[PDB]
């Protein structure tokens, strides 16, 4: 079934591979070659997880966990029962996500829109790839990657963080947090703003964009404008993830000691290091 | 335990929130249709919400959604297959007929008004106090198509007065009439404006505005639709 | 061309804005124009509106900020080199547990924290009132003030409501860059690891989801800006090919979609539920649940 306005847009073309071979839909979903690729990768991955479940000996989603090869395996293969399945599943994940991005590009070409969405999605993919591929490679083992289970991946975040003390002191992690919180703040504000203009006090006419520029200027003395806020949210979000990937790519590699002690470079600068009083003297 | 009651209650709240949100997002485009325009059998598990009415400013009336959906224009496409889910082929020239990525909606044939009731978008020539304040001023630059031929020259910028931004370049063709090109589909360079989406021979086909000092929502939709469509339909003429 | 930065800026007479029921006596003149800002957003700074509630908020907010600063300078022995050196290590700390919820603590050992906190309380609520009132003068709905109330909720929980219910101001967050981070870490350790708080986990889902969502939405609107997508109010009132192509990108990708008004409802809520759930998770911690690992083992 189709949205009332949909048919005009369901024309042939836009595919990157296969010509017309996969140029069709199932229900709402566009398929394409990368739709097919995504189904295969995803379905195999789920099947391998369903199997890796029996080898672990469980069926609760809150207990299923697919743990990577242990550190002693380095960057080599592993028996399925202890690391192999993770490794194949990771290949399947990567395959599915990249295939999902490339399918988004096909959809963009058919619809005559910009490529901003797959471009944005590629930041999430890169963050995933940082944790499971780039960091573990750079550190010499698959075992530093996180396991695929609901609670077990949180155990990993906690143990990884406390390996370096309070992980709050990672400076790239500080920047990342700041973008996350700023992004959510911006999202609240955009949401509320547009809705406040479109749903005014009872009985009144829809407000206009001039009203919402006036609102923000009355309030903080600036309005970024409607093109601006959309650029902004895109930038805050993508920057949050950029800094997240960065903060982990440097941890266990460039820096591997307690993050709190990194801040000593500042306090040990010669012009004030030896001056008595304060906290650090 | 109070925390157990909180979490349980919150999940029930979240389910209601998601239901409310999905039904709110069905105020356009629903009910769903078969490829022939008749109502689909399977609407999904979310019902259409109770209509709301928006009171439009400047005496333009109201919008009540959801309401009776209708394209209000002929769609020049035909089936390529005997069953549901396949593409629909253009029956003529898709750029002219406004289908595919060349599509447009029958938006209202008036210009968008600003908060004081004046036309939102004006040529800069008619916009008092407005000038280029940074960047390369494109006014006067030749305009090049994806075939690397000169399609015309830039004779003004159409600006969004309230948002103080450039929205179109008005481009004069070989025959002396002008066309609007969306600012988002041109690249201002030091010695030219380049237009990737259209080859030079397709500039005359860009839909015209009926009055030279304003543009209607309908007209913006036909222009922007038409130049986006060139990415797919002028690809044979893009070197 | 991607529309992340503008290619040409234009400028005209300062936009002085809509009038509606706003008291014009309280708007300033327009500020300068920033060509820098105008590559990305708008170039115009000001005017700003500053009635009595705004003066109040702005005065208190500065008083909160200076009170922490006087204390920081004091801690630095009034030496500017030491002040810059140790800037992130200073901390204006709340009263010790023994003073409970009283105001009897000495200035140096809790009292300056109550003063700074009192000023913060006045700064935020009056800024909340301003948020509602500025919307009212323009005939707009109160969504901004209701949304701001969710962030206020976490803040009030952290520094006021939860300290009260626990019996002392020592539970509240200290004013310092590193010290408030240590407080956060300590709070999770003392409460049996916040990763086992279901409300904290939901707060994460929403914080992550806000980034997902504003990336989706920002990219989507930028991808359809070649059809006027960003003109969201008029796309609401009169659906265009921008709004149709946006919906269909998502319908074709993930099987469902939003409207131009409805995406903003997903937005306001994804964001608001961050601090809503978050504030609940914090309020329950040590009032009702001492250890989230433990509670989690009983499911309840
Ligand atoms: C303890 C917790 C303490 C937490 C304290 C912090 C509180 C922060 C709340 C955040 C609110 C943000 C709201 C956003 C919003 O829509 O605001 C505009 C909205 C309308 O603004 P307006 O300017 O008056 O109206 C302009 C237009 O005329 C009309 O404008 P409009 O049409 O755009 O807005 C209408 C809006 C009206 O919005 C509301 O009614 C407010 C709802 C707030 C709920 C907050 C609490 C939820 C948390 C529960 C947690 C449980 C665990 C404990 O409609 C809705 O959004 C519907 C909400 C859907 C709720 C789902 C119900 C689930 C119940 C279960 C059903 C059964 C399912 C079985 C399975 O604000 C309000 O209605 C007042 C809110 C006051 C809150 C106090
Ligand atoms: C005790 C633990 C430590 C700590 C240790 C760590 C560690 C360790 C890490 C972080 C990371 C992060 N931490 Mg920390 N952190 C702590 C305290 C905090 C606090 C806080 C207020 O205290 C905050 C706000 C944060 C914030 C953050 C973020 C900056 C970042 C997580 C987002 C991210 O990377 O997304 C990126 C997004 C992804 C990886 C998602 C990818 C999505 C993929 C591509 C798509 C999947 C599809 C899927 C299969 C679904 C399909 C099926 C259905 C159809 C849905 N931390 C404490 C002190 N933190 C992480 C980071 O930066 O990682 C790079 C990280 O590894
Ligand atoms: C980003 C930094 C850390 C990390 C730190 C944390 C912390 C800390 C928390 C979570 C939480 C979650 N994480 Mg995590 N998480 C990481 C990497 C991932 C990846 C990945 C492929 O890289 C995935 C899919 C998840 C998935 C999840 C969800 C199970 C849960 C809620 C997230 C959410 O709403 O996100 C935003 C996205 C949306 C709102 C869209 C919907 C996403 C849905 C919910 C994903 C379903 C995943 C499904 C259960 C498993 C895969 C399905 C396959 C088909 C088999 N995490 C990395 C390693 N994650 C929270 C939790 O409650 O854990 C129990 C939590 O507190
Ligand atoms: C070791 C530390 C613990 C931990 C301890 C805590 C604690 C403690 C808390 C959180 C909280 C949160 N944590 Mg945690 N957290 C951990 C691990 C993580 C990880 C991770 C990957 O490891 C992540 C992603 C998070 C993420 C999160 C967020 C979802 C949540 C905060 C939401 C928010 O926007 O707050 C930011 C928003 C505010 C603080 C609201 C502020 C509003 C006020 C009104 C603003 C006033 C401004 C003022 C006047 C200044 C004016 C400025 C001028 C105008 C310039 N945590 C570990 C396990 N976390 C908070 C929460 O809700 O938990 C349930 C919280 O209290
Ligand atoms: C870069 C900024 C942010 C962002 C952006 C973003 N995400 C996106 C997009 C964009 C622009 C999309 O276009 C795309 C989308 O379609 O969204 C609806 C997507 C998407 N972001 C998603 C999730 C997601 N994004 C996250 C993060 C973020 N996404 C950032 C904060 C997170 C977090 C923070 O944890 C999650 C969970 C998906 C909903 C969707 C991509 C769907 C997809 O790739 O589908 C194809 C693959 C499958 C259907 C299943 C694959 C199954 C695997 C083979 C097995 C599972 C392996 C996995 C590693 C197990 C992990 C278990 C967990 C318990 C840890
Ligand atoms: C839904 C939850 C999210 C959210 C939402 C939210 N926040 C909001 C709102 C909303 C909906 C508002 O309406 C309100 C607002 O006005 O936004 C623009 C606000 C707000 N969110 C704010 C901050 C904020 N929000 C945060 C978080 C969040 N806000 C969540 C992520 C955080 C975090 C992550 O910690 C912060 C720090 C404020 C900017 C603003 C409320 C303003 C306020 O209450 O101010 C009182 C104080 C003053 C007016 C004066 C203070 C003076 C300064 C302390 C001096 C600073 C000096 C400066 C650093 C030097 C440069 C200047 C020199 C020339 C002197
Ligand atoms: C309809 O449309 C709409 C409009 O238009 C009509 C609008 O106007 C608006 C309103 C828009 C605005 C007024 C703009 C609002 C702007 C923001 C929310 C803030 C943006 C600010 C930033 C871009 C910066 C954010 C990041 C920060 C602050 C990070 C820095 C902070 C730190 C303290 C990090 C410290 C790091 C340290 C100390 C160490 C690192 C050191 C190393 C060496 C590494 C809305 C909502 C809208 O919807
Ligand atoms: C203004 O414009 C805009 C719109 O429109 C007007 C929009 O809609 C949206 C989109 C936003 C929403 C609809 C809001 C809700 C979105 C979220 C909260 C984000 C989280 C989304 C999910 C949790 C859903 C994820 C579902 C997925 C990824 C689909 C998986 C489902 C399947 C059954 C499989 C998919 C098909 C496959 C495997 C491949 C191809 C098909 C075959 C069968 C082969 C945005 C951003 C926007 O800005
Ligand atoms: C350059 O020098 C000068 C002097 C010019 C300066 O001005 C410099 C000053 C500084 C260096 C200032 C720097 C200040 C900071 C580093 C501030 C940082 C603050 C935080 C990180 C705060 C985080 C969290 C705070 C929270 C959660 C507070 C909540 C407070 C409340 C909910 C309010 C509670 C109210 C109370 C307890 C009083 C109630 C009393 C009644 C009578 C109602
Ligand atoms: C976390 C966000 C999850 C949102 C899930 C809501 C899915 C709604 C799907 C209904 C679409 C029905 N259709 C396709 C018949 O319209
Ligand atoms: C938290 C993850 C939830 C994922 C749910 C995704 C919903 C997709 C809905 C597609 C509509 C399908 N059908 C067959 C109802 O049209
Ligand atoms: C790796 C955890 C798998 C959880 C399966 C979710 C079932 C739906
Ligand atoms: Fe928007």
């Amino acid at each position: 079934a189709l949205l009332s306005f949909e048919r005009k847009y369901r024309v042939p073309g836009g595919t990157l591979v296969g010509g017309n071979l996969f140029d069709f839909w199932v229900g709402p979903f566009y398929v394409g070659f990368f739709g097919v690729a995504t189904f295969f990768f995803a379905a195999l991955g789920i099947i391998l997880i369903a199997w890796s479940a029996v080898l672990q000996g469980t069926w609760n989603p809150q207990l299923i966990s697919v743990y990577p090869p242990a550190l002693e395996y380095g960057l080599g293969g592993a028996p399925l029962a202890k690391g192999g399945l993770w490794q194949i599943i990771t290949i399947c994940a990567t395959g599915a996500f990249v295939s999902w991005a490339l399918r988004e590009v096909e959809i963009c070409r058919k619809l005559g829109i910009g490529y901003h969405i797959p471009f944005a999605f590629a930041f999430a993919i890169l963050a995933y790839l940082t944790l499971v591929l780039f960091r573990p490679v750079m550190m010499g083992a698959w075992g530093y990657a996180f396991p695929y289970g609901i609670w077990t991946h949180l155990d990993w975040v906690s143990n990884t963080g406390y390996t370096y003390g309070n992980f709050h002191y990672n400076p790239a992690h500080m920047i990342a947090i700041s973008f996350f919180f700023t992004n959510a703040l911006a999202l609240a504000l955009h949401g509320a703003l547009v809705l406040s203009a479109a749903n005014p006090e009872k009985g009144k006419e829809m407000r206009t964009p001039d009203h919402w520029d006036t609102f923000f200027r009355d309030l903080v003395g600036y309005s970024i404008g409607t093109l601006g806020i959309h650029r902004l949210g895109l930038l805050l979000s993508l920057s949050a993830v950029f800094f997240s990937a960065l903060c982990m790519i440097i941890t266990g590699t460039i820096w591997f000691d307690q993050w709190v002690d990194w801040w000593q470079w500042w306090v040990k600068l010669p012009w004030w290091a030896n001056i008595p009083g304060g906290i650090n003297g | 335990d109070l925390a157990s009651l909180a979490i349980y209650s919150f999940w029930i709240f979240l389910a209601g929130l998601i239901y409310y949100l999905q039904t709110e997002n069905m105020r356009e485009g629903y009910p769903l249709e078969n490829e022939d325009g008749t109502p689909a059998a399977n609407q999904g598990p979310f019902p259409l919400p109770k209509p709301k009415t928006f009171i439009l400013p400047h005496g333009r009336g109201t919008l009540t959604v959801p309401g009776p959906e209708s394209e209000d224009r002929p769609i020049a496409l035909a089936r390529t297959a005997v069953s549901e889910g396949f593409p629909h082929a253009p029956t003529g020239d898709p750029m002219k007929d406004g289908v595919g990525p060349a599509s447009w909606v029958a938006r209202r044939d008036l210009p968008e008004l600003d908060g004081h009731g004046h036309n939102k978008i004006k040529p800069m020539k008619a916009a008092a106090g407005f000038h280029v304040s940074a960047g390369k001023n494109p006014i006067g630059l030749p305009v090049r198509g994806c075939d690397l031929e000169i399609a015309g020259k830039v004779v003004d910028i159409w600006v969004d007065i309230p948002e103080q931004m450039a929205r179109f370049l008005e481009v004069e063709l070989k025959d002396g009439s002008t066309r609007l090109l969306p600012m988002q589909m041109v690249k201002v360079q030091s010695n030219r404006v380049h237009v990737n989406a259209l080859s030079s021979d397709l500039f005359a086909g860009i839909p015209t505005i009926k009055s030279p000092t304003e543009v209607t929502l309908l007209e913006e939709d036909k222009i922007c639709g038409y130049v986006a469509g060139g990415l797919m339909y002028a690809a044979p003429k893009r070197k | 061309y991607q529309n992340i930065f503008s290619q040409v800026q234009v400028r005209g007479p300062a936009d002085l804005g809509m009038t509606e029921d706003v008291n014009l006596a309280n708007r300033s003149g327009v500020g300068p124009f920033s060509t820098l800002l105008g590559w990305f957003g708008n170039a115009q700074l000001g005017p700003i509106y500053l009635g009595s509630l705004g003066v109040l908020s702005l005065f208190s907010g500065l008083m909160w900020f200076f009170t922490i600063g006087i204390w920081f300078w004091y801690q630095a022995g009034w030496n500017p080199a030491v002040f810059l050196r140790d800037l992130f290590f200073f901390s204006l700390e709340p009263p010790a547990p023994e003073y409970g919820l009283s105001f009897a603590a000495p200035l140096k050992e809790g009292g300056l924290w109550l003063i700074a906190s009192f000023f913060m309380f006045v700064a935020v609520w009056s800024w909340w009132g301003r948020t509602y009132l500025r919307a009212q003068a323009l005939g707009m709905g109160k969504h901004t003030a209701w949304a701001f109330l969710s962030a206020i909720w976490l803040w009030m929980v952290l520094g006021f409501i939860r300290p009260i219910l626990m019996g002392s101001w020592s539970e509240a967050v200290p004013y310092g860059i590193f010290s408030h981070l240590d407080w956060t870490n300590n709070f999770s350790l003392v409460h049996g690891n916040l990763f086992y708080n279901p409300f904290h986990g939901l707060s994460i889902a929403f914080l992550y989801g806000s980034a997902l969502l504003f990336a989706m939405h920002g990219a989507t609107i930028l991808a359809v800006s070649r059809f006027g997508g960003e003109r969201e109010l008029e796309q609401i009132a009169d659906r265009g090919t921008a709004a149709e192509r946006a919906a269909l990108f998502w319908r074709w990708t993930m099987g469902f979609n939003a409207t131009m008004e409805g995406i903003h409802r997903w937005a306001i809520w994804m964001a608001v539920l961050v601090t809503l759930t978050g504030g609940i998770g914090i309020l329950l911690s040590g009032t009702v649940v001492d250890n989230w690992y433990v509670w989690g083992q009983n499911h309840g």
